[PDB]
């Protein structure tokens, strides 16, 4: 229905959103150096 | 004291209630149940004094377990073997 | 990647190099997949730069003995012998942490 | 264990075939008494939402058949 | 084939006899010994049975209106045998208090 | 998380013949679906090998009972070897009742899909790519994983596991340049080309993408709606001789 | 006692014959003077088998394994120990089927019941849904500790016997299974001591038919059976059980289609028995044509295992040998079609065991177009 | 060969192949009276007990 | 006598505990 197709949308922006940080966080700690 | 019933045999009776319906419970509420249960069979004992079958038919209608003797031997054929029955229905 | 049967005068010396390079000698230091000092558990990290950016890739080991288990591997031409890299092969074992550059850095 | 053994302790604690009787009939009377506490003090518990059932619950359910009765 | 073609070149009935059969062996079975050890009423034989043969039909038939109450003490023992029997139950009842209530499946049914 | 359990085709049938003889057995209303569309194998062109017939339909009534829920869809040609496979979804009377109707039917019988390496990485690559409406394709990437399970004694090496981050994958497939298959030159060699080990040769369980897909030889595992076209179109070639 | 004393000596000599088990069993269970503790030894010890017990003997037997209830006036006293006993004793050695079945329900007896409904069960007409509610009620009612174990075994033997029901895993998550009993249930008691005097009495007595030894290997079918489980008229090829069923309605007889269920490998003959002459009802109900389907079946399982789809190469090529050594125009094309060294390359090994078994068969069919095509193979 | 042939001629020599509801009724009524004696028996410790069709 | 713990409890702290690394980590951020 249409609730499923809404609910399907906000699960794939949350595993987007989820997977920014760990990337975001992965260019972080190849920054450093330690 | 020794009436009250230990861990394994709390442990039989929840099997026979899985049995009737599955149920899950905790290990520390078989000893508050051990302790309740020394509390329940003083309980029983001033609720059920010398042993006749009409005091204790009277005794159970009064705490809600049966209504009548007819529950009596229901529970008892749930609860139990077919022989015993046999004997408990040439009684009651 | 391609492949004749191989003479048993060559299948020795290919069996021969797959134990040089996980034991340190024909004879052996130290069945024959034993190591000297069997390990658990290691896990690799491998990160190089290619075109201005950097490429990782994480390995994770677990067994009884994890160089011992490689070797038998090679010995059935599941992985070749020539392009294991050293880290792979049993040197500075028990030990696990970043690679780059050709160097081993130990893990913090 | 067996009902029999809890009509055992119970005619032990008191101290023929129909005193024997009594006694299963009791036990199993003290069986229900058990079944129903169990029963209330887990439904307790499953309206909480407790992963796992702690014993003020089964004091709760127990006294308050000790009043009730 | 050449039997069968012997055969070719050259049911109802004991369906009726089996169930005159099994009707009277039936009968037999509880005015004979079903009655006599269900030893009700200082074995009043003719009382007891008359009874049965109606919570017999009423099986045959697979009726749900069986219950401990609204029925004579003769028939209880053969009820109650039939609660300890184990082939029918499904609860103790509620809007009868003091009777756990029966359920009885078909025999016919198939699936 | 969706198990789909896969099975193939001996010769190809007609299975729109008898939606009204197909229900009575089973007392509830079933939908038919008829759809064909293009699976491009080369972007330049394609012949007309491609040409492919997909059905689907389901038995249930009740929405809200998602678990009790199994759909039937079938996929394949008409001019190789093996026509078509079929896969499925759910533990049901409902996913074998049709089963046996078309059983003794049409005389087709059935067995279980095996996959090997050969097919098992390339499964991934028809997972990752995508079609939007105006026929462009773009790839969303994943962060793929491999599982092995070596056959050893004394268990020396039981299991053992290659993680990729695919900002690294981005990094791979940019060098080699654009590829319609990241997996043939990007990502496979370059295993080999540091560690020196085949993953073909090698024995693989599982390879896991990020929350898109699951995929172990006894059987595929997928989080989406539906499953695609191009995965069914793979399998079926892989499975062909 | 020393009569009964030398009873036991005379009867371990020279066993037990089936007039005298049931002559025997009918004297123990009327009378209760003697002790219980040896009449369960009499049935465990002092009964000796001769082959497989008669009807009337497990009759006899089911009439003392009634556990005694309110209406044990004019009934026999009997023991529950002693009836578990005597069912016990018969775990050693469709209406049949119902019999036991009301016999499990009770508590000292579902423990050694459960293999005997299974072995006089075999067809899916004596699986009926009210079976299985007895069957559930017994493995809810409590006090029953060995009945939810049993019960769930007869459970999966009705279910894998119907074949086309609603799912009885909902009967089981209602009941309570520690799983130790249907381990216990799923063994049955082999008795290798008790199994060499069997073995002597069987051939002793009485009439030297229908031996043990046979049922002993019927038993290990019955115990690979419960163990698998555990973890005129017009009807179909199949609807069929009997040979001599088959027969009378042959002329009438409509074969579906489901080609490997032919191929692949008690009240009421076993099916193994039927699949060796289905194989060759379907070579007489179709004429030899291309456009036999299990003609075309040979054809498609002989390319699966040389492309190595088939689980196991060797699986079907035993099967395909037997049905390829007729049909002279069908045989060739077995050959014609895998005589090419294209699928030699595929695998060398299977096309030399299908090739050795056939060309001997063969007859030259072809005038030409066939030596040449033999010449390139050479 | 011979026999095949022989065994084809007889089968094309066959026919091709394809108050009851009450004598439907009965034999129910015959399994459902059968299962329940058999049954009630069991339950009463019946000593003649037998097969009931 | 009683247990005043979850698994539920302790990924809540875990949760904080990210969020005040992330916090701190963004106090020395100029914007």
């Amino acid at each position: 229905e249409w609730k499923k197709q809404r609910k399907d949308s906000h699960k794939e922006v949350e595993r987007r959103r989820r997977e920014n940080i760990n990337t975001a966080i992965n260019v972080l700690s190849d920054l450093l150096p330690v | 004291s020794i009436k009250p019933l230990q861990i394994m045999d709390l442990k039989h009776l929840t099997r026979q209630f899985l049995n009737e319906n599955r149920i899950i419970l905790p290990k520390q509420t078989w000893s508050t149940i051990q302790e309740e249960s020394l509390n329940i069979m003083d309980f029983l004992k001033q609720k059920i004094g010398t042993l006749q079958k009409q005091e204790l038919v009277d005794s159970f209608i009064d705490m809600g377990i049966i209504n009548n003797v007819d529950d009596m031997f229901e529970l008892a054929h749930e609860l139990l073997p077919l022989e015993l029955q046999s004997r408990i229905e040439s009684y009651l | 990647l391609n492949d004749g049967k191989e003479e048993p005068e060559i299948r020795r010396l290919r069996l021969e190099k797959n134990m040089i390079k996980f034991k340190g000698s024909a004879n052996g230091v130290m069945s024959r997949y034993s190591s000297l000092v069997p390990i658990e558990k290691v896990g690799f990290t491998l990160k190089n730069e290619i075109n201005s950016r950097i490429i990782t890739i994480k390995l994770k080991f677990n067994g009884n003995d994890i160089f011992g288990g490689l070797h038998e591997l090679c010995d059935k031409n599941l992985i070749n012998i020539d392009k294991v890299p050293g880290w792979l092969a049993g040197e500075n074992g028990s030990f696990s942490g970043t690679i780059m550059n050709g160097d081993f850095q130990r893990e913090q | 264990m067996d009902t029999e053994a809890l009509a055992n302790y119970l005619l032990r604690q008191l101290s023929s075939s129909q005193e024997y009787n009594k006694k299963l009939l009791l036990a199993c009377g003290f069986q229900a008494i058990l079944r129903k506490i169990l029963l209330d003090a887990r439904t307790r518990a499953t309206a909480e939402g407790l992963r796992e059932v702690y014993p003020y619950h089964i004091e709760a359910a127990t006294q308050a058949f000790l009043d009730s009765q | 084939l050449q039997h069968q073609m012997t055969i070719m070149d050259s049911h109802i009935r004991t369906r009726k006899a089996r169930n005159k059969e099994l009707w009277d062996s039936l009968a037999d079975f509880l005015k004979g010994y079903l009655v006599p050890n269900l030893d009700d009423n200082d074995e009043s034989i003719d009382s007891l049975t008359n009874e049965v043969m109606l919570l017999m039909k009423r099986l045959i038939e697979h009726d749900l209106n069986l219950t401990l109450n609204d029925f004579s003490s003769k028939t209880i023992p053969i009820y109650r045998l039939l609660l300890r029997a184990n082939i029918i139950t499904v609860i103790e009842g509620s809007t009868n208090p003091g009777t756990k209530y029966i359920k009885l499946i078909d025999f016919n049914e198939t699936s | 998380p969706y198990t789909w359990k896969f099975l193939g085709i001996s010769k190809q049938l007609s299975l729109e013949n008898g939606i009204a003889k197909l229900n009575q057995l089973l007392n509830l209303e079933v939908d038919l679906d008829i759809q064909t569309i293009r699976v491009p194998s080369d972007p330049d062109g394609g012949t007309a090998a491609d040409e492919y017939i997909r059905y689907e339909m389901r038995l249930d009534i009740s929405n809200l009972d998602e678990g009790t829920y199994s759909k039937f869809i079938f996929l394949g040609n008409s001019k190789m070897e093996v026509p078509m496979f079929l896969c499925y979804c759910g533990t049901d009377n409902r996913n074998e009742v049709v089963l046996q109707w078309l059983k003794a039917e049409y005389g087709v019988i059935m067995w279980p899909i095996k996959f090997e390496q050969k097919t098992m990485i390339k499964l991934a690559d028809a997972s990752i790519v995508h079609v939007t409406k105006e026929n462009i394709e773009q790839i969303t990437w994943f962060s793929s994983k491999l599982y092995f399970e070596p056959e050893t004694q004394d268990k020396n090496l039981r299991q053992f596991s290659i993680e990729i981050p695919r900002e690294s994958c981005e990094g791979l497939a940019l060098g080699y340049g654009n590829t319609m298959h990241p997996y043939n030159d990007a990502i496979v060699p370059y295993i080999y080309n540091e560690t020196g080990m085949a993953v073909e040769r090698l024995p693989l369980t599982s390879v896991i993408l990020a929350g898109h897909t699951k995929i172990m030889r006894e059987s595929i595992v997928t989080s989406t709606r539906s499953l695609r076209n191009r995965v069914l179109a793979v399998v079926l070639q892989s499975i062909q001789f | 006692k020393t009569t009964l004393s030398l009873l036991y000596e005379k009867s371990k000599q020279y066993g037990l014959s089936s007039p005298q088990l049931q002559a025997l069993v009918r004297l123990l269970c009327e009378t209760s003077i003697i002790d219980t503790v040896t009449k369960v030894y009499i049935v465990e010890n002092c009964f000796l088998p001769d082959g497989y017990l008669t009807k009337e003997l497990l009759l006899e037997i089911i009439n003392h394994l009634g556990t005694p209830t309110v209406f044990s006036r004019y009934r026999i006293q009997t023991p529950p120990v002693l009836q578990s006993a005597l069912c016990k004793w018969l775990v050693h050695v469709n209406i049949s089927s119902s019999i036991w079945l009301h016999l499990w329900q009770f508590s000292f007896l579902q423990k050694w019941i459960t293999p005997l409904v299974i072995w006089q069960a075999t067809t899916p007409v004596d699986v009926k849904p009210w079976k299985l509610s007895i069957i559930k009620r017994c493995a809810m009612h409590p006090g029953y500790r060995d009945a939810p174990g049993s019960a769930t075994l007869i459970l999966q033997r009705f279910q894998c016997l119907v074949g086309a029901s609603s799912q009885i895993t909902e009967s089981i998550i209602t009941i309570n299974c520690n799983r130790k009993t249907l381990k216990s249930h799923r063994n049955l008691k082999l008795d290798a001591h008790f199994l060499s005097i069997l073995k002597r009495i069987l051939s002793r007595a009485h009439p030297a038919n229908f031996p043990a030894d046979t049922v002993q290997n019927t038993i290990d079918m019955y115990l690979s059976e419960i163990h698998q489980l555990g973890a005129d008229s017009t009807v179909s090829l199949w609807d069929v059980t009997s040979l001599e069923q088959l027969a009378q309605n042959w002329p009438q007889l409509h074969i579906p289609n489901d080609v490997d269920y032919m191929m692949k490998p008690r009240k009421v003959m076993s099916r193994d028995s039927l699949k060796h002459l289905y194989s060759s009802i379907i070579l007489i109900k179709n004429s030899r044509d291309e456009s036999s389907s299990p003609y075309e079946w040979c054809i498609w399982q002989l390319k699966r295992c040389f492309a190595h789809q088939i689980e196991t190469p060797q699986e079907v090529i035993p099967i395909i040998i037997s049905v390829s050594s007729m049909d002279n125009k069908l045989s060739s094309r077995i050959i014609q079609t895998f005589c090419n060294l294209k699928y030699l390359k595929l695998d060398e090994l299977t096309l030399k065991k299908v090739c050795g078994g056939i060309l001997p068969l063969w007859k030259p069919e072809l005038i030409s177009g066939t030596r040449e095509f033999f010449v390139k193979f050479m | 060969d011979e026999l095949m042939s022989k065994l084809i001629e007889l089968s094309s020599k066959f026919p091709k192949p394809t108050t009851a509801g009450k004598q439907v009724e009965v034999e129910k009524e015959n399994e459902t009276i059968q299962e329940l004696m058999i049954a009630l028996q069991i339950h009463s410790g019946y000593t003649n007990i037998s097969y009931t069709i």
